[PDB]
């Protein structure tokens, strides 16, 4: 059995949207559905739900802000009017109870992303970094301006992963996020990939020592 | 409204040793409580539901217990790979609810220590041409935590500083670090010799360039 989200992109402040959950592999009149949301490094914040017979139930703040809904084998979680405060991983839930025995909520989805900013999407500029001018040599490339997250970094199309190294993005003041990858290579081309489908778009720079 | 309190908000031990997260209810749950597992980019895991029963395939480190308005997980034999956010959850009631899950526990596991290997660039030229650069700062592999000092002619800078740690390592328990110094390129070219300086208990490792050699 599966449930997966879908629905998350950049939206202006105030523009409805609609997530998705869609589930396979068990029936709505056995589980209920659960709408549970995470900012960036904060903890988890549960939303509202649909029970089995569908009663919905919403979070004392979330009440007049989202609503929910449900067929056979989706249920959607509207965002009447969203503010930047809004900004999150969104993740749809199963759970169940038994005579006493509340289950928990088993089956998670991989979660979807909404960001909600007036600024528009833009690709990231992506600067390499080489030690100023052993046999090895650590390389790394730089990557800024974008939004929305996330941006993903191969080296050398994903063929180079021993040493690599990654760091979570940054949001900067300016609200558009920053991350460096660097990698570790014996100096024997070294090139970053850098892909953000956000803005459909990918840069390859190749690292000179 | 039916509050979970979740304490403490962080909490560290050896390898080997025992975690205790306590939660607490506003309003007797009678137990339908759960608690879950995080990871930094997953989902949350369940891990205890029915406030004492394991879930599937889930190990017998874990326990839970409690009941009324108070409950404790305790997380024996711990290791790297236990180095996660814990949270309780109250599957009581879904009216008049604020947050149905507590505010969550950061377990941090001290394992073999193991001090930073440091590395600094200098920004690239097509980024003293955008009018702004960033130095780049990396402290790799390392257990406990390091302060990073940056310093410009060896005066200690304040501000244009922003730190970016991974989670700990879920072999090895270490941790990487970025920072970054950010300048515009006429505060850049106002100066010579630019430092970081790692720090890990008493123990500092340097390392600096000189913005003329570049």
């Amino acid at each position: 059995q599966s449930v997966e989200e879908s629905g998350g992109r950049l939206v202006t402040p105030g523009t409805p949207l609609t997530l998705t959950c869609t589930v396979s592999g068990f029936s709505l009149s056995t589980y209920t559905m659960n709408w549970v949301r995470q900012a960036p490094g904060k903890g988890l914040e549960w939303i509202g739900d649909i029970y089995t017979d569908g009663n919905t139930y919403y979070a004392n703040w979330a009440k007049g802000r989202f609503t929910i809904s449900k067929t056979s084998t989706t249920v959607d979680l509207k965002i009447t009017s969203p503010t930047t405060e809004d900004t999150a991983t969104y993740f749809c839930a199963r759970d169940s109870w038994d005579a006493s025995s509340y289950y928990g909520l088993d089956l998670w989805g991989q979660g979807t992303l909404v960001t909600v900013s007036s600024g528009q999407p833009k690709g990231p500029s992506v600067f390499p970094l080489a030690p100023c001018c052993s046999s090895t040599v650590t390389l790394g490339c730089l990557v800024k301006g974008y939004l929305p997250e996330p941006v993903t970094v191969t080296w050398n199309s994903g063929t180079l992963t021993n040493g690599v190294r990654t760091f979570p993005s940054v949001r900067q003041s300016s609200g558009l996020y920053s991350l460096s990858s660097v990698v570790s290579v014996t100096s024997s081309p070294v090139t970053c990939n850098v892909a953000h489908p956000a803005t459909n778009t990918k840069v390859d720079k190749t690292v000179a020592p | 409204a039916i509050k979970m309190t979740q304490t403490p908000s962080s909490v560290s031990a050896a390898v080997g040793g025992t975690v205790t997260i306590n939660c607490q209810a506003s309003e007797d749950i009678k137990r339908y409580l759960a608690w879950y597992q995080q990871k930094p980019g997953q989902p949350p895991k369940l891990l205890i539901y029915a406030a004492s029963k394991l879930a599937s395939g889930v190990s017998s480190r874990f326990k839970g217990s409690g009941s009324g308005t108070e409950y404790t997980l305790t997380i024996s034999g711990v290791q790297c790979d236990d180095a996660a956010t814990y949270y309780c959850q109250q599957g009581y009631t879904s009216s008049n609810v604020n947050n149905a899950f507590g505010g969550g526990t950061e377990v941090v596991v001290k394992g073999d220590p193991v001090a930073p290997t440091v590395l600094i660039f200098p920004p690239a030229a097509d980024q003293v041409a955008t009018g702004t650069v960033t130095i780049v700062c990396v402290a790799n592999k390392y257990f406990p935590d390091v302060t990073v000092t940056w310093e410009v002619d060896g005066t200690t800078q304040t501000t244009g500083i922003e730190n970016s740690k991974t989670p700990q390592n879920s072999a090895d328990c270490t941790y990487n670090l970025s920072s970054t110094l950010t300048l515009t390129s006429t505060q850049y070219n106002s100066h010579k010799e630019y430092t970081c300086k790692v720090t890990q208990g008493t123990t500092s490792v340097v390392q600096s360039f000189n913005r003329g050699d570049c």
